[PDB]
Formats: structure tokens, sequence, C-alpha cells
């Protein structure tokens, strides 16, 4: 009735910053891990090239 | 501004304690009596120093109220008794 | 789970079949463990058959050393199958239940007849023998993951309290391991990613030094009765022996890669025997797969190579895990909107509190330039 | 060139871009009081780095599909030099085929 | 012929933004819960009862 209440009271604040701190954390590891992928088209100057190829030209 | 009480402070001020950290910091440098933000925390001067918050009338922006499928946990247990039931 | 009158008869009328399937069971059991028994004295190393000691470095008590004590027969599929093992482990809980029981009744003679009807109302403590239809194994399914879930909690804040306390992980990746070990069942952990924290509680506490409250609360988390606890090494050696049995049967799945062909009320029985899988989650198959699969990966390729799984401790955190449910909230956001301290606003305000909201209420800025001024007056008038 | 087709995968999901993008301006839209101005070298809030994210993702997506708007991916999606200079090739190459197929038909 | 090469990636990348989408809802309504808290407290009516629920 007294004494554990008053522990755990105690204990709230420092549990809830460090949780706090714990999400924040995880969101930063969310958009660090984000990186724009720019991908790579075979070119059509070679498919040009190999038409013309076939023309026999 | 109603007379009710605020989180309790245990007589400490949160400046010096050993956990201060995990008390935000206000722009005036005090620190709060609590995980919450307070503007207008004060420190009184006894034989010993105690950090006091006084309530009152303020306005925040509240986010509107969102889904109970986000918040809301029902993993409930017979011998799980809320702290509500059990004050 | 609470003792109920339905559970009371549903015991009562499957006493006598559940005691003869019990001794069914072994007898069965009692054959597959002399022949796990002969193969672990006739193939076993020689630190394993002599019980090497393993002494504590600050009291010099002896417990079982996972390294030492602790052995993975690879050729065990030959003598033993794969469904063997999990029914002598089966029967090994409720042997040792049953056990417990019967030391009670044989300590008080005929005094235990009450006890022994709250024994039978409540399915925590009976053995799987006593149900005879699907329905009431579900029930008692229940029960036990229910017990699971009471227990699991403590000691995995037992074990993160203690480390995080007296001791902090040493480079970047152990702290991630750390962190992301203890996470809630509501979401994903990556068994690579959790995997270094095992050397660094190897580090701070291995197996052979387990306390005997982190102790009480696994045998609590792992459905293994606790009354009487006595020396550590004995509950210790129970826990021992059902895991050595265990990394057996994994080891031989692994290799036979059995868990693919094993049906679905099978892979769930193999997951729940590791403690990955609640009934009450209505777990499908693929779900059931993929914690398999992470299970493995935990293990280790070092598993399978030498057949030396991680810390113990460890494990037994990393796979309660899954009992670790979120924190309950219930109740609709409006309720914010009510006040706590209604019953108070018949009192007012004294005049300390009125003095208090005068000087750091809104006009906190006024008063205190108000007093200081005041004050600096009044020192130079002195001066 | 490319490869063998990959193998076909199942959505986990069912949803269309268009309903995504409906949703993520739901989302950021009850948030825009409480949502903060900040500077380059400060830090970023919530708000900002969720917002950055949802729209980072969008417009990679879109840009793969080919609903290529220069704007928006400049904005969102274009965060290195390096993906700047490859967005400044990519600007060149749609104006010059635009160009090309209008004076073919011309 | 693109279309079929870029399949299998674009729905993985839509279902990922999903999954993204119902990862940070929780966030934000945890940000309103405590902002509602934070409202009560200032107002001297919050007991920790109801904080720690
Ligand atoms: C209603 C019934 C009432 C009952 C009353 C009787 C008492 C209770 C009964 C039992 C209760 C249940 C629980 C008991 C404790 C369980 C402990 C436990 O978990 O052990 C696990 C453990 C199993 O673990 P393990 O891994 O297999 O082995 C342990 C490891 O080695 C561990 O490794 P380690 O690293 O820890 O190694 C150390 C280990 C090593 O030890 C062991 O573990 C080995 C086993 C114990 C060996 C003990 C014998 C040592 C040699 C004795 C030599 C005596 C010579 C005297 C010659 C005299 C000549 C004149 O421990 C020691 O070193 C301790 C040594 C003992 C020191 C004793 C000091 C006494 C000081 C006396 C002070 C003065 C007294 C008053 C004055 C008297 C004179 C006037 O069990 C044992 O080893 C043996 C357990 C034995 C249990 C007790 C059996 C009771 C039998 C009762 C019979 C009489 C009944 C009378 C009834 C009367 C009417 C009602
Ligand atoms: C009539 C007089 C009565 C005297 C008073 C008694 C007062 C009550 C005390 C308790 C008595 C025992 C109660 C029955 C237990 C059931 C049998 C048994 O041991 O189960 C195995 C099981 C072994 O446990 P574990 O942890 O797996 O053992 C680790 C070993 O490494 C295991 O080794 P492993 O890994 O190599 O595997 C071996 C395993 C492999 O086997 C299997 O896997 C097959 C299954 C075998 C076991 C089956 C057990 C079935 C239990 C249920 C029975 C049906 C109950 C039905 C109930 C309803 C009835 C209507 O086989 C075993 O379990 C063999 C264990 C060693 C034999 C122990 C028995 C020794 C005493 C009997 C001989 C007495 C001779 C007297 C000669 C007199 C000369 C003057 O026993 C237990 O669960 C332990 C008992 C739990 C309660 C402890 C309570 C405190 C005890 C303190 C005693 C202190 C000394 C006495 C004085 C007390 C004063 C305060
Ligand atoms: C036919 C059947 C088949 C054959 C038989 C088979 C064998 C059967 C036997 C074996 C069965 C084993 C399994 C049993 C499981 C159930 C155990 C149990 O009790 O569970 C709790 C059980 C309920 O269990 P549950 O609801 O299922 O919940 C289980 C959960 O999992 C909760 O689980 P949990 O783990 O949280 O609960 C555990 C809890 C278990 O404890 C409890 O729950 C406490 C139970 C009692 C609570 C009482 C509350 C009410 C008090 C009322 C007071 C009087 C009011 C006014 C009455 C006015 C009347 C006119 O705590 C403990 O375990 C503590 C253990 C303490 C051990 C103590 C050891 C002492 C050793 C001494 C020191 C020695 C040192 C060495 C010295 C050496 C020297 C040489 O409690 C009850 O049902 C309460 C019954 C209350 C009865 C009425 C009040 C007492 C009446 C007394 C009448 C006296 C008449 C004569 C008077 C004469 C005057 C001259
Ligand atoms: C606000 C006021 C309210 C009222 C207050 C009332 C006043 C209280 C004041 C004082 C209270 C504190 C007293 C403390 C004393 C010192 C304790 C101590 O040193 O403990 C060390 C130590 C601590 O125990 P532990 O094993 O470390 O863990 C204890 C935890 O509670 C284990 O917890 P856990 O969570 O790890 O495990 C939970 C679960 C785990 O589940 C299991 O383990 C499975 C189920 C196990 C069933 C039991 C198996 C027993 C196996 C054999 C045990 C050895 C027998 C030795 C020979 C027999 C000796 C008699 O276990 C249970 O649920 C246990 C159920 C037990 C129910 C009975 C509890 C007592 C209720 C009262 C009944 C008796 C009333 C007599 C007086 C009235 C007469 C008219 O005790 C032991 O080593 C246990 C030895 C047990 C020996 C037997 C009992 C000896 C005492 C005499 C019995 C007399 C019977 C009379 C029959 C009727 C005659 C007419
Ligand atoms: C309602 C009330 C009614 C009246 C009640 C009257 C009460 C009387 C008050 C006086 C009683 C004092 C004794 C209290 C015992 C409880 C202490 C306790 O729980 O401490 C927790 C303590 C704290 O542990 P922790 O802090 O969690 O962890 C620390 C370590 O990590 C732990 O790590 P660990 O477990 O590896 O290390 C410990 C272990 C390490 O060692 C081992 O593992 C090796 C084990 C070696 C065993 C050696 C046995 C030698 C026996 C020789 C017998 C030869 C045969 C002779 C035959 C003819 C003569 C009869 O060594 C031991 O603990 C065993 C030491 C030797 C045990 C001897 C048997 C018990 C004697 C009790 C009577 C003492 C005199 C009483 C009168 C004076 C009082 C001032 O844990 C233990 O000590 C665990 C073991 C507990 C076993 C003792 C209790 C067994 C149950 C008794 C059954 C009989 C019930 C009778 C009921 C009577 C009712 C009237
Ligand atoms: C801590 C509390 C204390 C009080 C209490 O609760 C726990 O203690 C508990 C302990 C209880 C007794 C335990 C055991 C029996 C024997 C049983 O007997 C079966 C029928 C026959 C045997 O089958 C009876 O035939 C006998 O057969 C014997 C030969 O076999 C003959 O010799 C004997 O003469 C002859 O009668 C009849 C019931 C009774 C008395 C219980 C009553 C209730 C309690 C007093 C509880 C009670 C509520
Ligand atoms: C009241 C007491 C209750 C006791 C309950 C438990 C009883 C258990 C009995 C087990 C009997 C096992 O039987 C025993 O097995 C061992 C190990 O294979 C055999 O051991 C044999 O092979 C081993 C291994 O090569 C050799 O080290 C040993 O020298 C040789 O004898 C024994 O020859 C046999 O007798």
């Amino acid at each position: 009735d007294i004494m554990v209440p008053s522990f755990v009271y105690n204990k709230l604040p420092v549990i809830h910053f460090l949780q706090e701190k714990r999400a924040e954390q995880k969101l930063r590891r969310v958009l660090d891990e984000t990186y724009t992928e720019w991908t790579e088209e075979l070119d059509q100057a070679h498919v040009t090239d190999a038409i013309t190829r076939s023309l026999n030209i | 501004v109603g007379n009710g009480p605020t989180f309790s402070t245990g007589g400490e001020c949160m400046n010096t304690c050993d956990i201060q950290n995990a008390f935000p910091m206000n722009d005036r440098g005090v620190r709060s009596s609590s995980p919450f933000q307070e503007p207008n925390t004060a420190i009184y001067d006894s034989y010993l120093a105690w950090t006091y918050f006084q309530p009152m009338d303020v306005h925040i922006e509240k986010l509107p109220a969102p889904e109970a499928k986000y918040y809301q946990r029902h993993t409930k247990k017979p011998w799980d008794v809320s702290s509500t039931e059990l004050t | 789970m609470q003792g109920s009158w339905s559970v009371l008869k549903k015991n009562c009328s499957n006493f006598f079949p559940g005691l003869l399937a019990f001794a069914q069971q072994t007898q069965e059991a009692y054959g597959i463990w002399l022949r796990i028994y002969n193969r672990q004295q006739k193939y076993g190393p020689t630190d394993f058959v002599e019980q090497s000691e393993t002494f504590s470095p600050d009291y010099h008590k002896r417990f079982h050393s996972q390294d030492k004590n602790m052995w993975v027969d690879k050729e065990l599929c030959t003598e033993v199958s794969q469904k063997e093992v999990a029914r002598l482990m089966t029967y090994k809980l409720d042997m040792w239940r049953m056990a417990h029981c019967a030391g009670a009744l044989l300590a008080t003679g005929g005094y235990a007849i009450p006890f022994g009807l709250f024994w039978l109302a409540n399915d925590t403590w009976v053995p799987s023998s006593f149900n005879l239809t699907g329905e009431e194994l579900r029930a008692w399914r229940e029960a036990q993951d229910l017990y699971r879930y009471r227990s699991a909690p403590s000691y995995l804040t037992d074990t993160k309290w203690h480390f995080d306390f007296h001791a902090y992980p040493w480079n970047e990746t152990q702290e991630r391991a750390w962190d992301d070990l203890f996470e809630k069942n509501d979401v994903r952990r990556d068994p690579k990613v959790v995997r270094p924290a095992a050397e660094m509680y190897d580090g701070f506490i291995k197996f052979e030094l387990i306390r005997r409250k982190s102790l009480r609360h696994l045998c609590r988390s792992m459905n293994i009765p606790t009354f009487p606890m006595l020396a550590r090494l004995c509950n210790g050696t129970r826990v021992r022996d059902y895991w050595n049995l265990a990394w057996c049967e994994d080891y031989m799945v692994i290799t036979q890669r059995l868990h693919e062909s094993m049906t679905d009320e099978e892979l769930y029985d193999y997951a729940w025997r590791r403690y990955l899988a609640p009934y009450d989650k209505n777990l499908n198959r693929e779900q059931l797969m993929e914690r398999v699969e992470d299970y493995f990966e935990f293990l280790g390729p070092d598993f399978v190579a030498h057949g030396k799984a991680p810390n113990l401790v460890i494990l037994t955190n990393y796979v309660l895990g899954y009992y670790n449910d979120p924190a309950y909230l219930e109740g609709d956001i409006s309720e914010l909107d009510k006040n706590d301290y209604d019953h108070l606003a018949s009192w007012g305000k004294d005049a300390f509190l009125r003095r208090l909201e005068f000087e750091n209420g809104p006009l906190r800025d006024q008063v205190e330039a108000h007093t200081q001024r005041l004050l600096a007056e009044r020192a130079a008038i002195a001066k | 060139y490319k490869g063998e087709v990959p193998p076909h995968y199942t959505r986990k999901s069912s949803a269309t871009i268009e309903q995504v993008e409906k949703e993520i301006d739901a989302l950021l839209g009850g948030a825009e009081k409480l949502r903060k101005t900040s500077t380059d070298d400060q830090p970023m809030d919530k708000l900002t780095l969720m917002e950055r994210c949802l729209r980072h993702a969008l417009w990679s997506y879109h840009k793969e599909e080919g609903r290529y708007d220069f704007d928006q991916i400049g904005r969102w999606v274009v965060y290195t030099p390096e993906d700047e200079v490859k967005l400044a090739q990519l600007k060149r190459e749609v104006e010059a085929k635009e160009k090309l197929a209008a004076l073919r038909k011309r | 012929t693109l279309q079929q090469y870029r399949r299998a990636s674009q729905d993985k990348r839509l279902d990922d933004l999903v999954d993204l989408l119902e990862r940070f809802k929780p966030v934000l309504a945890r940000e309103a819960i405590m902002q509602r808290l934070t409202i009560k407290h200032l107002e001297g009516q919050l007991g920790v009862w109801r904080y720690m629920d």
C-alpha cells in the first residue's frame, strides 16, 4: 500500500523518458535506411545499331 | 484554474537530482516537475530547494481523435487490475 | 487460470482413464529414455558422461555448463525418431507435475484430498492425458498459455533490469541486439540482429551462473512445477534435460528438413514446445514456419556445424518474448476529457495556494520584477 | 539484357496507389496545425520525418511506373548530389524523346 | 515488356508503403494521447493512475 507504490511512482519518469528516446531511435532508423534507387535501362542506341546490322547495311 | 494536485515530486529539486535529464527543461532553464512539458515551473528555497508547478489555463493544439484500432490493445487478462480500479 | 467447477467435473470424470493413459505413456517414455540414455553413455563425450564439475568464480557452487554438460546427439535419428523425442518431452512435463502431486500425497497422507480438489478444478497442473476430447485439450492448452503469459514478463524484466543496471553493451551492434531482444510480440525481431546479445550475455552471465530467482521465473514460464524448489541444481537439471532434448530434435529437423513435411497441428505443437507459438494467437502455417525459421536462424550455423547453441538464458528470453504481449489499453480516448480532482473543488484555495497561483501565474513576471526592485531598494537603504 | 523475368510475388494486401496517396494526404492533413517550421540544419520533427518518408516512397513508385512529375520528384525523392545528377539526366531524355516524336510526326 | 519486368518490385514497394503508413499511425495516436494527458496535467486534473493506464 505504501512502499512499492512510491518506488513505482519514482520509476515512472525515467522509464517514460527512455521509451520516448527508444521510439525516436526507431523512427530515425526508419528514415536512415531509405535510399532512392535509380535504375539503369538498356540504351536504345544499341537497339538502333542492331536494327541497322539486321538490315545488312 | 482548479486546486487539484499534480505529478508528485517528493519534495525534490529536479535541476539537481540524479535523474534530472528525465525532466524536460523549459526556456527559463527550470526543469519540469514531471515528464510533461511545463512553461511556468519554478523553484522555492526553504532549508532545501524544491520545484513547483502551478496549473494554469493554457490552450494546446489538439490533434484529432485517432481510431480505436491504433491505440487500443485488448490483451487484458483475468489477473489484470487497472490502476483506476486499484485506486 | 482460475479454478472452475466445469473443469473440476471434467477432470473428475477423466481421472482414471487419464491415469491409465499416463501409465502407458510412462512405459513408452521409459523405453525411449532407455534408448537415449544408452546412446548418450556409449557415444557421449567424456566430460558429458563423467559429469564434469563447473564451479562459479565467486562462491564456487557447481552448476550445469552449457558447453560441457550438454551434448547434441547428431546421430540420434538412427535409434530415436523426432516424434519419440516430442513424446518424451511431453511425458517429462506431465511426469514432473504428477511426481510433485504424488509427493504431496505421500507427505500429507489423506489430508491432501481438498488440495486435490483444488488441483482438479484447474488445468494448469493436470497432465495432458486427462483430456479425452479436442475441446478439453484446447482448454488445457489455453491454461498452459495463460500461465506462460503470467510468468514470462517477470523473467524478461529480471534479466533486462539486472543487466542494464549493472552493465552496458560494448558496441553499437550489441546495443541494437539488446534493445530489440526485449520487444513485444506484436513486432517481428530479426534473429541476425539479435544474436550478438548471446555473446554479450555470455560475457555477463552464462547458464552456469543463473540465479535461483531467475531460475524460478524461467521454470514458471516453462510450466515446470517450482514447489518445493529446493536447490537451484534440481530444476536447473530439469531445464538442461528438456532443452537438450529440444536441441537434439531441432538438429534432426534442420538436417532432415522435417518441418517442411510436418503437418499443421504437429508443426504448431513443435513450435509450442519451443515456446514460440501460443494457441490463442490462432496462427496459420505461414506464421508458424516464419517463427520456426527464425528460431533456427537464431541457433545459427554453429549449431549444425558443432552442436553448440547460443547462450541458453538469451535463447529462453528470445523464445519467451512471444508471450510478452503489448500492455493492455482499453477505453475510448474521449475518457481523457474528464477530470480526476473534481471532488476537491469544494475546498477551494487557501492562502498559500492563492499566493502560489499569484506568484507563478500569468502575472509571475510582474510580481518577480516588483519583488526584486523592492528588495534592491531595501538593500540599498540598509547600506 | 535485363535478365529472367523476376518470380511472381503475391501482394500481402490489396490497395491502389491512388487510395494510398489519399490516405497519406488524410493522415498528414490532421497534423497541419501541429506541424512546425524548421531550417535545413535544424533537427526535424516526427511529422516532418513521416511526411518525407511517405512522399519519398510515393514519388519513387510513381517515377518507376512512369508518371514523371519532375518538380515533385525533385523535391521529395532527390536528397543526394549523385541522385540530383541522375534526375538531370532523366529530364533531358524525356524532353528529347518528346521533341523527336513530334518532329518525326511533323 | 518493361511493366512485366518491374512488376514484383513495384508491388513490394506499394506493400512496404502501406506497412509504413500502418506503422506511423500508432505513433500519431500516442502523440495525441500525450497531448491530451498534458492538457489535463496543466489543468491540475490528471491522476497518476490515469497516466499509467
Ligand atoms: C518431518 C521430516 C523432517 C526432516 C528433517 C531432516 C532435514 C530435512 C530433510 C530433507 C528435506 C528436503 C530438502 C533437503 C535439502 C535439499 C538440497 C538439495 O537440493 O540438494 C540437491 C542435491 C542434488 O544435486 P547434485 O547436483 O546431484 O549434487 C549436489 C552438488 O554436488 C552440489 O555441488 P556444490 O558445488 O554445491 O558442492 C557442495 C555440496 C557438497 O555436498 C553435497 O552436495 C553432497 C551431499 C551431502 C553430503 C553430506 C555428508 C557429508 C559428510 C558427513 C560426514 C560426517 C562424519 C561424522 C562422524 C561422527 C563420528 C562420531 O555441499 C556442501 O559442501 C555441503 C556439505 C554439508 C555440510 C554440513 C554442515 C553441517 C554443520 C553442522 C553444525 C552443527 C549442528 C548441530 C550440532 C550437532 C552435533 C552435536 O542433493 C544432494 O546432493 C543430496 C540431497 C540430500 C537431501 C537430504 C536428505 C534427507 C534425509 C533425511 C533422513 C533423516 C530423517 C529424520 C526424520 C526425523 C523425524 C521427523
Ligand atoms: C513409503 C515411504 C515414503 C517416504 C516419505 C516420502 C515423502 C514425500 C517425498 C517425495 C517422495 C517421492 C514422491 C514420488 C515421486 C515420483 C517418482 C520420481 O522420482 O519421479 C521422477 C522425478 C524425477 O525428477 P527430475 O527432476 O526429472 O529428476 C532428474 C534426474 O536427473 C532424473 O534422472 P535421469 O535424467 O537419468 O532420468 C531418469 C528417469 C527416466 O525415467 C523415465 O523417463 C520414465 C519415468 C520414470 C518416473 C515416473 C514417475 C511417475 C510419477 C507419478 C506416479 C503416479 C502418481 C499417481 C497419483 C494419484 C494416485 C491415486 O527416471 C526417473 O525419474 C528416476 C529418478 C530416480 C528415482 C527416484 C526414486 C527414489 C526413491 C524410491 C526408492 C526407495 C527405496 C526405499 C528402500 C528402503 C531401504 C531401507 O521425480 C520428481 O519429479 C521429483 C520429486 C518432486 C517432489 C519433491 C518433493 C521434496 C522431496 C524431498 C525428499 C527428501 C528425502 C525424504 C525425506 C523427506 C523429509 C521431509
Ligand atoms: C481426489 C483427488 C486426487 C487424489 C489426490 C492427488 C494429490 C492432491 C494434492 C496435490 C495437489 C497439488 C496442486 C494444488 C494446487 C492448488 C493449490 C491452492 O491452494 O491454490 C490456491 C487455491 C485457489 O486456487 P485457484 O483459484 O485455482 O488459483 C490458482 C492460481 O494459479 C494462483 O496460483 P499461485 O501460484 O499464485 O498460488 C500459490 C499460492 C498458494 O497459496 C494460496 O493461494 C493460499 C491459500 C489459502 C488462502 C486463505 C484465504 C482465506 C483465509 C480465511 C481465514 C478464515 C476466515 C474466517 C473463517 C470462519 C469459519 C467459521 O502461494 C503459494 O504457493 C505459497 C506456498 C506456501 C508454502 C508454505 C510452506 C511452509 C513451510 C514451513 C516452514 C518450514 C521450514 C523448515 C523447518 C525445519 C525444522 C526442522 O486457494 C483456495 O482455493 C483457497 C481455499 C480456502 C479454504 C477456506 C479457508 C481455510 C479453511 C481452513 C479450515 C481448517 C479446519 C480445521 C481447523 C481446526 C482448528 C483447531
Ligand atoms: C492478513 C493475514 C492473512 C492470514 C495469514 C496467515 C498467517 C501466516 C503467518 C506466517 C506466514 C509465513 C510463514 C513462512 C514459514 C517459513 C517458510 C519457509 O521457510 O519456506 C522455505 C521454502 C520456500 O518454498 P519454495 O519451495 O522455495 O517456494 C515457495 C513458493 O511459495 C513457491 O511458489 P511458486 O510460485 O514458485 O510455485 C507456485 C506453485 C507451483 O506449483 C507446484 O509446485 C505444483 C504443485 C505442488 C504441490 C505440493 C507438492 C509438495 C511435495 C512435497 C513437499 C515436501 C513434503 C515434506 C514432508 C511433509 C512435512 C509436513 O506452488 C503452489 O501453488 C503451492 C501450493 C501449496 C498450497 C498450500 C499452502 C499453505 C496453505 C495452508 C494449508 C495448511 C494449513 C495447516 C494449518 C491448519 C491445520 C488445521 O519452503 C520449502 O522449501 C517448501 C517445503 C515444504 C514442506 C512441506 C510443508 C511443511 C510445513 C508443515 C505442513 C503442515 C501440513 C498440515 C496438514 C494438516 C494437518 C491437520
Ligand atoms: C507454522 C510454523 C510451524 C513451526 C515451524 C518451525 C520453523 C523452524 C525454524 C528454523 C528453520 C531453519 C531452516 C529454514 C530453511 C529454509 C531456508 C530457505 O528457504 O532459504 C532460502 C535460500 C535462499 O536462496 P536464494 O537467495 O534464492 O539463492 C542463494 C543461492 O544461490 C542458493 O543456491 P543453492 O540452492 O545451490 O545453495 C543452497 C544449497 C547448496 O548446497 C547444495 O546444493 C548441496 C546440498 C547439501 C545437502 C546436505 C544435507 C545433509 C543432511 C545430512 C543427513 C544425514 C542423515 C542423518 C539421519 C539420522 C538423523 C536424523 O544448500 C542448501 O541450501 C542446503 C543446506 C543443507 C540443508 C539441510 C536440510 C534442512 C535443514 C533445516 C533445519 C535446520 C535447523 C532448524 C533449527 C534451528 C533454527 C535456528 O535458498 C535455499 O537455501 C534453497 C534450499 C532450501 C532447502 C531447505 C528447505 C527444504 C524444505 C524443508 C522440508 C521440511 C519441512 C519441515 C516443516 C516443519 C514444520 C514444523
Ligand atoms: C529405486 C531406484 C530406482 C532407479 C530408477 C532408474 C533406473 C535406471 C536403470 C538404467 C539401466 C541402464 O543399464 C545400464 O546402461 C549402461 C549404459 O548403457 C550400461 O553400461 C555399459 O556400457 C557403458 C557405455 O559403453 C560402459 O561405460 C559400461 O561400463 C557398460 O557396463 C550398463 O551395462 C547397463 O546395465
